[PDB]
């Protein structure tokens, strides 16, 4: 199948650079051009250019001409594109969408975080969430982790390494008044199994390279 | 530019309703208009090209019309999984310009939360700060109040929610709140509380502990 992978996103600081890669595979690499998107948080979707994939051509929108560029690595079946001279403003997720000159864009790549700020990394606290005592027999009982003070987004939140799926809630992050993330995933699980099922919450936090795996178990 | 704008910004419909929602353009674009559906925290899904075909793959439910500078996206019988964020999109000529889409929220019964509160860790607390978290779980409308009290002092600005985007299976959502607090402030007090108010409680449901129990 057609697949899009974004990386080089993350943190920047302003007046920097960084070059996005969009690595691609399930189809001939320059039998379509790629296109690029950016979709700042919580805004609409922004077309900021496309480059033809066979001779390397790049068309670009007028906001972005000049400040970023697009380039291919054929050989890898890659588009890059390097964004520079950055502002907090460009922070967005920024997607590659393969089509056509003047096109629909039938597919897109998952899309990457670029965070502009002049704050540093800083890797998540795990704390847990134990499931209450007063738990109902034979009932459903919730737990879960707190996953506190990362900097910037985003972090993963898995479940016994992906074994468990069924009634998770992994909140949106909230910026706190630290000027750092937090957030908390949750499950909930029969009453019965507490004790007895493991629950570990798997944390990664790329941009800090923290991963952390919590056990979260009823308190004595 | 040409500019996209879609009506309405937002719209709510029960699963089996018939929903549509317009998108115009600025100029005349002809039919080069292509709309795409958008999950939380994925990428947008290609649904529709040339304002009225459909992308292989792409649920019959889903149809498309219109030329010149009106045009619209339907869906015939609306499902859970549906709720998305539709973009329009038109390609007659560069920039490509979108609409600011149109977010469709799943209509359903009323379902109250479920209630958890949590105290913080002795490991959390080793590190000077309190985090307790008041779990609402599963619930709709997302209209919800949560009130934190503190051996009965209402706590105002000490708190965050955090709330999740409507679930594509069963259409509820599910909301935290997090009281924060000094290790000093938290061991000064005893009842920690965390009120909730919800149109599938015909009564505020509180859930507390007392701290060191």
């Amino acid at each position: 199948e057609v697949q899009l992978v974004e990386s080089g996103g993350g943190l920047v600081q302003p007046g920097g650079s960084l070059r996005l890669s969009c690595a691609a595979s399930g189809y001939v690499f320059t039998d379509y051009g790629m296109n690029w998107v950016r979709q700042a948080p919580g805004k609409g979707l922004e077309w900021m250019g496309w480059i033809n994939t066979y001779i390397g051509e790049p068309i670009y929108a007028d906001s972005v001409k000049g400040r970023f560029t697009f380039s291919l690595d054929t050989s890898k079946s890659t588009a890059y594109l390097q964004m520079n001279s950055l502002r907090a403003e460009d922070t967005a997720v920024y997607y590659c969408a393969r089509g056509y000159r003047s096109y629909a864009m039938d597919y897109w790549g998952q899309g990457t975080l670029v965070t502009v700020s002049s704050a540093s990394t800083k890797g998540p606290s795990v704390f847990p969430l134990a499931p209450s005592s007063k738990s109902t027999s034979g009932g459903t009982a919730a737990l879960g982790c707190l996953v506190k003070d990362y900097f910037p987004e985003p972090v993963t939140v898995s479940w016994n390494s992906g074994a468990l799926t069924s009634g998770v809630h992994t909140f949106p992050a909230v910026l706190q008044s630290s000027g750092l993330y937090s957030l908390s995933s949750v499950v909930t699980v029969p009453s019965s199994s507490l004790g007895t099922q493991t629950y570990i919450c798997n944390v990664n936090h790329k941009p800090s390279n923290t991963k952390v795996d919590k056990k979260v178990e009823p308190k004595s | 530019d040409i500019q996209m704008t879609q009506s309405p910004s937002s719209l709510s419909a029960s699963v089996g309703d018939r929903v549509t929602i317009t998108c115009k353009a600025s100029q005349n674009v002809g039919t080069n208009v292509a709309w795409y559906q958008q999950k939380p925290g994925k990428a947008p899904k290609a649904l529709i090209y040339s304002a009225s075909f459909l992308y292989s793959g792409v649920p019959y439910r889903f149809s498309g019309s219109g030329s010149g500078t009106d045009f619209t996206l339907t869906i015939s019988s609306l499902q859970p999984e549906d709720f998305a964020t539709y973009y329009c999109q038109q390609y007659n000529i560069y920039p490509l310009t979108f609409g600011q889409g149109t977010k469709v929220e799943i209509k359903r019964t009323v379902a109250a939360p479920s209630v958890f509160i949590f105290p913080p860790s002795d490991e959390q607390l080793k590190s000077g700060t309190a985090s307790v978290v008041c779990l609402l779980n599963n619930f709709y409308p997302r209209e919800a109040k949560v009130q934190w009290k503190v051996d009965n002092a209402l706590q105002s600005g000490n708190s965050q929610e955090s709330v999740t985007e409507q679930d594509s299976k069963d259409s509820t959502y599910s909301l935290s709140s997090t009281l924060t607090l000094s290790k000093a402030d938290y061991e000064k007090h005893k009842v920690y509380a965390c009120e909730v108010t919800h149109q599938g409680l015909s009564s505020p449901v509180t859930k507390s502990f007392n701290r060191g129990e």
